[PDB]
């Protein structure tokens, strides 16, 4: 060929050839990922090449875990990458939309179709199917019920229905707690903690803070009840100077006083903390925690636990922001001015000791503007099942707040949709009807592929299906135990509209400049 | 793919990983032409190496450094392609904060990791387990590697360096006369089994420079001591050398049988110190960056936004 | 942030570096007194400082 | 024994004669039939495989023969003429291609029967000159104030690219940016689109909702989560120097005896950094923008004083608020005066786009730089798109450059090429033939356009040299999506005449490279 | 005509090295069958009469013990289903500290019996159905199981009658003594708070003695000798610093500054003149004993000898803690003199000889304190480590008991009639799931199953003997070891009894392991790594 003539060790696929290598990778990727959709498919488990377990039904999970060299398979997965970071959801969806467009258009560019056409019904339908979005998305006032709806429909995919029922109260729960009145949610503010001791429908919301460490002077409290809390971002261990001084002394009474002189510095800093406790709780009811970002040497440690101060060091950057939401106090990088309005309170703190590892738990917040999702679990791959589940399920009714709209789910807006552009079809002018077929029947394969997983006949739920919404309009989708129409919007099966959105959208682009690629070459060497 | 960065106390050695050599040695690696592709390297030229004895003085410079080993001498983007420094063994942690704020935070690195150079030594001889002798122009160090890890708590340091090498041969004054003693040194320098035998034809003991610490074999002798008594058959069976310093006077079986004297009669000590590819910790940590296991170590840059110098120093304080 | 035109053009063609002033190899700083080594550092830019302004 | 004695280092290969100039001659060709079919609206997408793991999908000449390798030395001179072509005009990166092609495909015919290469080329100067000639002559002036105008002008130059189908879309962003991106200072016109003009790409979202922004946008946090995220008026500052404590260049080693000394010198560092915040709170700023470190002490005393701080943005993204925000960057906030402080900017926010916080600086009134806010499906498809929006300011910047317009569709090939066949016939000399062979070779832009389309070449192309041989058809050319001939004022398809003479000069110069190149010589080292 | 290409897509395009494994038969079997091969490889340790292995690690290392978790940890474990099981027996060791091969056995019988059930046609998920609901009987039957309860933890005849189970399956020959030994030591910890910590049990292993010479110390022992001339202290004043018994030091850094030949001549003088005044305080508030965590000068330890102060120097950190907890003092990290609440008190302290070895002995005279140590005296270091093992088996349970006093019979009994009841609660429900119930009920059959087989006996004999006994009535009948022929007797008593909380959480680990090890349909192996193992595990 071209290529080969100039540089003799490049791979190339050209025209047909090259639309062959595209398609088969991306069904490859659907057989794979075909299972992983709905509440009834199946867990895959992935071994790493040192021997670690993920069990996952996540799409971009999988996607990252299975063992793949493909470029069309590449590219699949950077565009579910991009689903995955933007909405949580829809990663596997998304694969299977690309496959079955890429299946479809197949279906009429080996009748000699050029794929130009097939693209211009992808963009005519595209336009459609999202008209028809916004007509059907149902704008509701987010209650807990609405939220605990969707959240169910995205942890029952993600998770066992217990485990699935337990997490849905805690996302819900934890989002509402962190949330402003018209203000965009910080996700950041709900810190994400594992533990590795007890059962897996163990997991909780603390309405406060648990940290990954606690006080290191065992002389210190493990037990707090009424605590001041002071967030500081303060050296209290030894700093040596920029300039590098160095000590010079004559006597060992002189290198006495330059020892005991040399921590000066950090014993004034210990020292205004002292005071501010004893001028803020002048007895022993109450107690005070300090929560630095930085350092505590040994002597502030057992300076401070002298007076009674729980000292946690070298904790999380977002742990302050985290803990001056949720106790109330402002945090510090210096103690110039200190005053007990820097203070926050917490109604009870306490530590906690698992195997070798040790938590500090900050809870009885008045009103905590941040939150903590407490992963239980007695292996380390059921607690990165939960915290999959539990980013999906967060994402999920994020998207629902900020998109006061949802949109059905089950399938049902894919059918409805299918439908719609196959009445909008003869509005298109040329032989793109054929593109807009395929769109239709790429729609379908989400409806299909449940019923694939839940042990049905693809073709005779959907036509039942179909039939549902041609009758009476009614968004029907798939009732996983029965087979036969459900009205999603009845049961509580919620979907996004932002990811619906993002599926069309991201689909449609990569599907139609996969068709458009004739040539793959690998000639960089 | 990941670039390599190789500090190593030498030059930058910047590269790729797969690429079998560096592609980017800046310190001591176009013109008439039409743009600033020489005056803003003619300003790097001139600008100090900031890494001394094996630790950074001056960050600014370094910065600026890696900054001119990205733009370049690569011509790539940091902000797409993960990065693995190195760093000396013992090296403190603020500049470990430093390095991992300026990448996260300046060059805006998705993820990278620092290993040290005595780990990616060993690397690149092919053995993941044996204690390293790294012997440079500033520091000696001796680490004991498990499991391909410098394990923190078995490191001893003693100092005699090609510095502290040369220095009784000067005395055996001038900058030119004392690198004429130098050179001598660079050149052939053959260790001494005995060096009563070396002498009648005419480190190892501190009273010889003047020293009263230890030697270099009573040195890896005892951070081998200091580790389990299982893996000491490997650490006593993999030592491996590293540096110019040590190669020089290509110490192999004077060290070897004194540190078979030291330890039981049991282990058979055997040191493998023949490779000298002049970027073996480059290749280590080509080898540690095109493995997947480096992708389960990588300190993400979600990681660090969220922990700080918290995820640099991996917690566990 | 410099312009890039200049029309009467008055040029000056130096033979050496502005930069940060750095003592030379036999100069050392050794501070007894701390106070002195905040202006020690500033004269450290502010000699530069000096030259381009006579330019 | 008795060791070789050469003249020459073994390894040393020489090749001489026709079997060189085929040879180039045939690379060039190759060259040109490797991106024929990137050419026109009707093109493909090709799917490159770079050594570092990516991938590259594209319609961009120089793209593709950029990703390419080879060892022959004429096709590395043709990647470097699509080079040249890229960078100055941005287009034509593979007309250019496939016309060099066609030339010295041409060519060989003459040097086959026995003519000289010096008598080709100076054909092919000859034909040059008057190629040159002719689109001066047939050229249109643009008034650039007709923003429509211009949003035709930059159609005509994306209609061939992946971003075709968000056209309307993609021509206004490119439009905007170019018209924030031109300064002038002392009497000097620039239009800096590479520094100046910053395309940020951000996975997820739709390409219907990227904007160009009225301001910067960069991937940063606040410093302290005390610090505000959303100013309304924000006066800014921006720095080279670090806010942090540093060593001074000298030894400045410090002999403590006393025991006070040490205490007082942390706190001596300390009271340097509250002098440096507070000669920067002296101008009461909103927000501070750092090239270098910020540290926590630092950020105590700017919270104090309610004041935002951002840590260490790049030297590009620090020229670029600068522009924006119409602040000057310094280095001693001892040197810090009110001209220096940036005001301009009409809102600073810091939003978190997925997981990531991006500090945005937008709002701006006359901003001389700007951020292209590029959202899409993936990093691949926000590269072409990056690569088409820079074709198109490209030609936005050719544009108001030089105002002149010459007809697209192969028009303006098909007008040139007719215009040299009659000036030909004049020449009585022996350069004639090669002078007529390259008006012949400048018709390969229609016949690939056409071949792209699907169309007849034949028929379509002797209608169209047909027509061209009358009086007022300098403008005709070819549809790249129907097949048929249009008058090129009826479509649409206008390209910058600065575009096309770059383009005819890299082919024809390109040409009589390789034309005089004979006697290749290797293996020698460096 | 010769070679069978790779299908098109998932089989092409999967890497070079790598495994992919889909369906009952290629995943859901094999996995099955991996842990049945693991119990298969821990089912001969289980009980008094099971038998010990010697397991040789990658290391050479040597373990000689028939305690399931240690085994499983030095095992290899290759297979990751078989991972699976072992991360349960793990997470059992850690909540429980026994019945590690209970988890092992039940999982393994529990996957056995869905491979039947799968066979005869259900499918994973009702087989999952009936396994969760059968488990969520189970954890309804147990409390009413519960025969004993501990009644007081103060006592110790009460307490070694309880621990003798736990340390019986290890060390069957020998566990009166051991019982009574870990009785001691645990009732001397255990304050009046409800508290009671594990790690405050040390367990020092010298040699040559045979096991009934171990012994337990109300104190410290510390395989250590002194660092002065003094070694026996008989009230002792202990004072603790985490410093070195040297003079202080710089932070940045110290240089002797001479400038006059007066200063030269004083310095050293100086020097020891400071050291003799520092320990000359310390001594004066009366210490007698002196334990630094860091190193000894010479001039300190010159006048640590003068002023009769016995000087023991820790390496360890948490040795020095635990001494500090023994002996009620505070770790100063100044080695200023300590205040009357920082000095801690010992009955004696004293350096002897066990053995070999030279110890430090801490020893109160009281029979309290907040850590005691169990010197373990042996022919061999596996045997000690074994008893070792054994000890940390009756501590845990003592733990556990603690936590929760409840008690149900062992050698089977409750085995025995959770599957009872658990079949007679299947043979009510109706639908698929009666099928898995029933099986869940059978699995149990596997414990006494596995103690019949190594006690020597037909397991069938004595599965229908006990079958039969408990139709009959008794709950607390299991089967009887001391019997060359199958047979049963009363658990309770003959006092063999096991832990409520040990039983709850061994069932509920392993089913949740099968249940997780059912739910896999596709397994996709990497190519092994040859990475320098996990980052965070070390
Ligand atoms: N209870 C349910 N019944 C029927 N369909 C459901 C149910 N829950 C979720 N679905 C549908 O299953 C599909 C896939 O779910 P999930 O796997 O979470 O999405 P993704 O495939 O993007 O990960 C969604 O389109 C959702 O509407
Ligand atoms: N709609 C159209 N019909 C016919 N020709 C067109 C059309 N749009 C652009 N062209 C022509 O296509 C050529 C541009 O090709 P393109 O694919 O952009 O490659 P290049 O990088 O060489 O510009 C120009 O000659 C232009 O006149
Ligand atoms: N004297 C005994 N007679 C019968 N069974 C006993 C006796 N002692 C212990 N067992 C049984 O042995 C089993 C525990 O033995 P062990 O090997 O330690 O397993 P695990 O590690 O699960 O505790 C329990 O079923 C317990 O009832
Ligand atoms: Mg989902
Ligand atoms: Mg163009
Ligand atoms: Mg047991």
């Amino acid at each position: 060929a071209a290529v080969k003539t100039l540089n003799p060790k490049a791979e190339v696929a050209r025209a047909q050839a090259a639309l062959a290598v595209n398609i088969s990778a991306a069904r490859g990727l659907q057989d794979v990922l075909r299972t992983n959709l709905g509440p009834k498919g199946t867990m895959k488990m992935l071994v790493s090449g040192a021997g670690d377990i993920k069990l996952t039904k996540d799409g971009n999970v999988l996607l990252h875990e299975m063992q793949i060299q493909h470029p069309t398979a590449s590219l699949i997965a950077k565009v579910a990458t991009a689903q995955d970071d933007i909405t949580g959801d829809g990663t596997t969806s998304n694969v299977l939309i690309i496959g079955e467009l890429l299946k479809q258009a197949d279906l009429y560019i080996s009748e000699g179709l050029h794929p130009r056409i097939i693209t211009e019904g992808f963009e005519a339908a595209k336009e459609k199917a999202l008209q028809f979005l916004e007509e059907v998305k149902v704008s509701r006032e987010m209650d807990r019920e609405t939220l605990i709806d969707v959240a169910r429909t995205s942890l029952r995919t993600k998770v066992h229905a217990e485990l699935a029922d337990v997490l849905t109260e805690a996302v819900v729960d934890s989002i509402l707690a962190i949330k402003k009145q018209d203000e965009p949610i910080d996700l950041f503010m709900i810190e994400i903690m594992e533990m590795k001791h007890k059962s897996e429908t163990d997991t909780s919301l603390i309405r406060g803070l648990v940290l990954d460490h606690g006080a290191r002077h065992p002389d210190m409290k493990k037990r707090v009840e009424d605590a001041y809390i002071l967030t500081c971002n303060v050296s209290l261990e030894y700093e040596k100077t920029e300039v590098n001084s160095g000590f010079f002394y004559k006597s060992a009474e002189e290198r006495e006083k330059l020892v005991k002189a040399e921590r000066k510095f950090i014993e004034d800093r210990v020292k205004k903390i002292i005071e501010l406790k004893r001028k803020v709780c002048g007895d022993s009811d109450k107690g005070f925690v300090v929560i630095n970002q930085k350092g505590i040497d040994p002597f502030s440690l057992d300076a401070l636990s002298k007076e009674g101060i729980v000292a946690l060091r070298r904790a999380k950057r977002r742990n302050m922001e985290r803990l001056t939401l949720a106790c109330g106090g402002v945090a510090l990088n210096s103690f110039d001015d200190l005053s007990p309005d820097c203070l926050g309170h917490a109604g009870l703190v306490y530590e906690y000791t698992l195997g070798e590892e040790k938590f500090t738990f900050i809870e009885k917040c008045n009103n905590p503007r941040s939150v903590t999702l407490l992963i239980k679990g007695p292996n380390k791959h059921t607690l990165t099942q939960i915290k999959d589940a539990v980013r999906d399920g967060l994402r999920a009714v994020k998207n629902a707040i900020d998109d006061g709209c949802v949109v059905p789910g089950a399938g049902a807006v894919e059918v409805a949709m299918a439908e719609a552009l196959i009445k909008h079809k003869p509005s298109v002018k040329g032989r793109a009807q054929l593109g807009v077929q395929a769109f239709a029947d790429a729609l379908l394969i989400i409806p299909k592929v449940l019923a694939q997983n839940s042990g049905f006949d693809l073709q005779e739920t959907l036509v039942k299906i179909q039939a549902e919404h041609s009758e009476s309009g009614q968004l029907v989708g798939v009732d996983l135990n029965t087979g036969e129409p459900m009205v999603a919007a009845e049961v509580g099966v919620w979907d996004n509209y932002c990811v619906k959105k993002q599926l069309l959208h991201s689909c449609t682009v990569i599907a139609t400049n996969i068709l458009l690629v004739d040539e793959i070459m690998r000639a960089g060497m | 793919a990941a670039l390599v960065i190789d500090n190593g106390s030498g030059m930058c050695k910047a590269g790729f990983a797969g690429d079998d050599a560096p592609r980017a040695v800046f310190p001591s690696i176009k013109d008439s032409y039409v743009g600033d592709e020489a005056q803003s390297k003619r300003g790097i030229l001139t600008l100090k190496y900031p890494i001394e004895h094996g630790i950074v003085t001056n960050w600014d410079d370094m910065e600026k450094i890696w900054h001119h080993t990205f733009y370049n001498e690569l011509r790539v983007a940091p902000e797409e392609h993960p990065v693995l420094l190195t760093e000396a063994p013992l090296n403190p942690k603020a500049n470990r904060e430093k390095m991992t704020q300026i990448m996260f935070e300046t060059f805006n690195t998705p993820a990278m990791y620092v290993a040290i150079q005595a780990v990616l030594s060993l690397y690149a001889s092919g053995r993941t387990t044996g204690i390293v002798m790294d012997s440079g122009d500033g520091v000696t160090h001796t680490v004991p590697i498990y499991e391909g890890y410098a394990l923190p708590h078995a490191i001893l340091r003693l100092d005699l360096a090609g510095r502290d090498l040369t220095d009784y041969l000067m005395k055996i004054t001038t900058t030119a006369e004392r690198e004429i003693v130098r050179d001598i040194k660079e050149k052939l320098c053959y260790v001494a089994l005995d060096f009563e035998q070396e002498m009648a034809t005419a480190l190892f003991q501190p009273s010889f420079l003047g020293m009263e610490s230890c030697g270099i074999h009573e040195t890896t002798f005892n951070s081998i001591m200091k580790c389990d008594v299982d893996i000491r058959k490997d650490l006593y069976a993999n030592t491996v050398l590293s540096g110019g310093t040590t190669m020089y006077p290509g110490i192999a079986d004077r060290m070897q049988k004194e540190i078979t004297a030291l330890a039981p009669s049991t282990m058979k000590i055997k040191i493998i110190a023949p490779p000298e590819r002049k970027y073996s910790v480059w290749i280590g940590g080509s080898i540690l960056a095109s493995l997947s296991t480096f992708q389960q170590m990588w300190i993400s840059k979600q990681e660090y936004d969220e922990s700080g110098p918290s995820i640099v120093h991996r917690k566990c304080f | 942030g410099m312009p890039k035109r200049i029309v009467n053009a008055k040029i000056a063609c130096l033979d050496f570096s502005l930069q940060k002033t750095k003592m030379k190899l036999g100069v050392q700083v050794v501070i007894t007194d701390p106070e002195k080594l905040d202006q020690i550092r500033q004269r450290e830019s502010d000699i530069t400082k000096e030259r381009i302004q006579k330019i | 024994g008795h060791r070789p004695v050469l003249v020459l280092s073994q390894n040393t290969k020489r090749e001489s004669g026709r079997k060189v100039q085929s040879g180039n001659i045939n690379a060039a060709k190759t060259i040109a039939d490797i991106i024929r079919t990137c050419l026109g609206p009707k093109s493909m997408m090709k799917m490159l495989l770079d050594p570092m793991g990516g991938i590259v999908m594209t319609n961009d000449g120089n793209a593709i023969l950029r990703e390419i390798q080879v060892q022959h030395p004429a096709a590395k001179s043709m990647i470097e003429i699509s080079r040249t072509q890229d960078e100055e005009v941005g287009d034509g990166t593979t007309s250019v291609i496939i016309l060099a092609g066609e030339m010295l495909s041409v060519a060989e015919h003459f040097l086959e029967q026995q003519m000289h290469p010096t008598v080709v080329i100076s054909a092919y100067r000859k034909a040059l000159d008057d190629m040159i000639s002719t689109l001066k002559k047939i050229s249109i002036p643009v008034d650039i104030s007709d923003s429509d105008m211009m949003l035709n002008i930059i159609n005509s130059s994306i209609t061939t690219k992946a971003i075709s189908r968000w056209s309307s879309l993609a021509c206004n962003i490119a439009l905007d940016a170019v018209k924030m991106v031109q300064f002038e200072e002392n009497g000097r016109k620039e239009i800096d689109i590479k520094k100046y003009a910053r395309v940020e790409k951000i996975p997820g979202g739709i390409i219907e909702d990227s904007c160009v922004l009225r301001g910067v946008m960069i991937n940063k946090d606040v410093t302290h989560p005390r610090m505000r995220r959303y100013i309304k008026n924000p006066r800014i500052v921006l720095l080279d120097s670090s806010l942090e404590y540093k060593k001074g260049e000298s030894q400045t080693d410090i002999e403590i005896t006393r025991e006070e000394d040490f205490t007082r010198i942390l706190q001596m560092e300390e009271e340097y950094i509250q002098q440096l915040c507070e000669d920067i709170i002296q101008l009461k700023p909103d927000v501070v923008i750092t090239e270098k470190g910020i540290s926590d002490l630092a950020q105590h005393y700017l919270m104090r004083a309610n004041i935002t701080a951002i840590r260490r943005v790049r030297k590009t993204d620090n020229n670029r608020i600068a522009r924006a925000c119409g602040a000057r960057i310094v280095s001693r906030p001892e040197e810090l005066r009110e001209d220096d402080v940036g005001t301009g900017a009409g809102l600073l926010e810091i939003k978190k786009i997925g997981d990531e916080y991006f500090t945005f600086i937008t709002d701006c009134k006359d901003p001389k730089a700007c951020t292209i806010l590029l959202r899409g499906a993936s990093k691949e498809i926000l590269s072409e798109v990056e690569r088409n929006l820079q074709d198109a300011m490209q030609v936005c910047r050719n544009v108001l450059l030089d105002p002149q317009l010459v007809p697209g569709g192969g028009a303006s090939e098909m007008a040139v090429a007719h215009a040299l066949t009659e000036k030909s016939k004049a020449m009585t000399g022996v350069e004639q033939w090669p002078y007529r062979a390259v008006a012949q070779a400048l018709e390969v832009i229609p016949r690939t356009l056409i071949q792209n389309c699907g169309a007849s070449t034949i028929r379509l192309l002797t209608s169209l040299r047909a027509k061209h041989t009358q009086e007022n058809c300098e403008t005709w050319g070819v549809n790249g999506e129907t097949g048929t001939l249009v008058d090129m004022k009826e479509l649409g398809i206008w390209e910058p005449l600065a575009v096309k003479l770059q383009t005819y000069k890299t082919a024809v110069e390109t040409a009589v490279l390789l034309l005089r190149i004979d006697d290749i010589v290797s293996g020698h080292k460096k | 005509a010769l070679h069978v290409p790779k299908a098109p897509g998932f089989a092409q395009m999967l890497k070079e090295g790598a495994k992919h494994f889909s369906g009952l038969e290629e995943a859901v079997y094999r996995n099955i069958q991996a842990c049945k091969e693991l119990a298969q490889t821990t089912r001969t340790a289980y009980g008094p009469n099971g038998m010990n292995k010697m397991v040789i690690n990658h290391l050479e290392k040597l373990f000689v013990t028939n305690d399931a978790a240690t085994i499983l940890r030095e095992l290899e474990v290759q297979h990751p289903a078989a991972k699976m099981i072992v991360m349960a027996s793990h997470m059992q060791e850690q909540e429980v500290g026994d019945g590690t091969n209970f988890v092992l056995v039940f999982a393994g019988a529990l996957l056995e019996l869905a491979e039947e059930l799968l066979r005869i046609g259900l499918s994973v998920s009702e087989v999952i159905e009936g396994y969760e609901i059968a488990c969520r009987k189970a954890h309804e039957i147990l409390p009413n199981l519960v025969c004993c309860s501990a009644k007081n933890l103060r006592d110790i005849d009460e307490v070694s009658s309880l621990l003798r189970t736990s340390i019986m399956s290890k060390q069957y020959g020998n566990e009166v003594f051991l019982a009574k030994l870990i009785a001691q030591a645990c009732v001397s910890i255990f304050p009046d708070s409800g508290h009671f910590n594990v790690d405050n049990i040390r367990v020092c292993k010298i040699l040559g003695s045979g096991i009934s010479s171990s012994s337990v110390l109300h104190g410290m022992v510390f395989k250590k000798e002194t660092e002065g001339d003094v070694t026996s202290v008989k009230d002792a004043k202990i004072a603790v610093y985490s410093c070195p018994f040297d003079g202080m030091i710089t932070e940045t850094k110290g240089t002797v500054l001479i400038k006059t030949a007066e200063e030269l001549m004083n310095f050293s003088k100086g020097e020891e003149n400071l050291m003799d005044a520092q320990v000359k305080a310390i001594a004066d508030t009366g210490a007698n004993v002196v334990v630094t965590g860091g190193k000894v000068a010479d001039m300190a330890l010159h006048y640590a000898n003068k002023y009769n102060i016995m000087l023991v120097r820790l390496n360890s950190k948490w040795d020095l803690r635990r001494l500090c907890k023994t002996v009620g003092a505070t770790a100063l990290p100044r080695l200023t003199p300590p205040v009357l609440e920082e000095m801690g008190h010992c009955d004696s302290v004293y350096l002897s000889e066990v053995g070999d070895t030279q110890v430090v002995v801490f020893k109160h005279e009281k029979e309290d304190g907040a850590i005691s140590t169990i010197v373990l005296r042996g022919s061999t270091d596996n045997l000690m480590d074994d008893i070792e093992r054994a000890v940390d088996d009756g501590v845990n349970t003592f733990k556990v008991l603690t936590r929760d006093k409840r008690l149900v019979p062992g050698g089977g009994a409750t085995e025995i009639e959770l599957a009872k009841q658990i079949t007679s609660y299947g043979e009510t429900c109706p639908g698929l799931e009666q099928y898995a119930i029933k099986k869940f009920a059978e699995a149990f059959e596997a414990i006494p199953r596995a103690l019949a087989e190594n006690s020597g006996v037909k397991a069938n004999e004595v599965i229908s003997k006990l079958y039969a006994v408990h139709q009959e009535g008794n709950k607390n009948v299991g089967l009887d070891i001391e019997a060359e022929v199958p047979a049963v007797k009363d658990m309770l008593e003959a006092g063999i009894l096991d832990t409520y909380l040990g039983k709850y959480w061994a069932i509920k680990l392993a089913t949740n392991a099968a249940v997780t090890v059912l739910r896999v349909d596709q397994i996709i192996m990497a190519k092994p790594a040859g990475g320098p193992k996990p980052p965070s595990g070390k």
